[PDB]
């Protein structure tokens, strides 16, 4: 699978 | 004041010409120009941003290389004015290239998260047009669906074609299309159950429905 890179605000805990 | 994002699918799939006079590229491109009259006209204070999926060339904050690509911030998140009508019919043509929904999603949420920054709105929206021909990637759609949940953004779906359970005989759709039924699907029972479900629609009950949601207190 096609991987993508989020952006950093969306991987905030 | 609403925020909402029109996410249009401008891939080479919505340029075939097989039912009715329109294209889907030319019925989703109708919808769109009639909604944004009809906001202009009232002089509504929602605020409309505009982004297209399979354009050509790449425009958009989270581009680079082999990522978010044939994604173009055609507008952002502001009121609509008499200037962007023609701006609109003239800079929304068709693509040569196909993409990722789940980018073009991405693109739409970084928008709105940007673009609201510190502001007050009844509802944050996001509306895709699409007739879902082309291939995407499922990577981290948990956390895509976890930021949507965190943010209070509702989606809705307008497709080119029923899929309900009056949709009639069958319309000869790909797989591919069956595939981006299903995770639609997948999408909106995961939002808001079986509720979400209702909120995937046809372009001919687009325009109408644009407006009409339940009310959540943010």
């Amino acid at each position: 699978e096609r991987k993508r890179i989020l952006p950093t605000w969306m991987l905030a805990e | 004041k609403s925020a909402v994002v029109l996410c249009m699918d401008v891939g080479l799939a919505m340029s075939h010409s097989n039912q009715g006079k329109e294209s889907p590229f030319e019925q989703a491109k109708k919808v769109m120009m009639l909604f944004l009259q009809r906001q202009v006209f009232a002089e509504s204070k929602d605020e409309i941003a505009v982004v297209l999926y399979g354009t050509d060339t790449t425009d958009n904050a989270l581009a680079r290389e082999d990522q978010y690509e044939n994604i173009s911030v055609h507008r952002h998140l502001m009121l609509p004015d008499f200037d962007l009508l023609e701006q609109i019919e003239n800079v929304v043509e068709p693509g040569s290239v196909q993409a990722d929904f789940l980018d073009a999603l991405i693109v739409s949420m970084d928008l709105l998260q940007k673009e609201t920054l510190g502001k007050k709105y009844t509802r944050l929206h996001i509306a895709v047009f699409s007739d879902l021909s082309s291939p995407f990637s499922v990577d981290q759609l948990e956390v895509i669906i976890a930021n949507l949940k965190k943010a209070e953004i509702t989606l809705q779906f307008f497709l080119p074609f029923s899929v309900d359970e009056g949709s009639g005989p069958g319309k000869g759709l790909s797989d591919q299309q069956k595939e981006g039924i299903e995770m639609v699907r997948k999408i909106m029972f995961s939002l808001d159950g079986e509720e979400g479900l209702s909120e995937v629609f046809t372009f001919r009950d687009a325009l109408e429905r644009l407006s009409i949601f339940k009310k959540i207190e943010r």
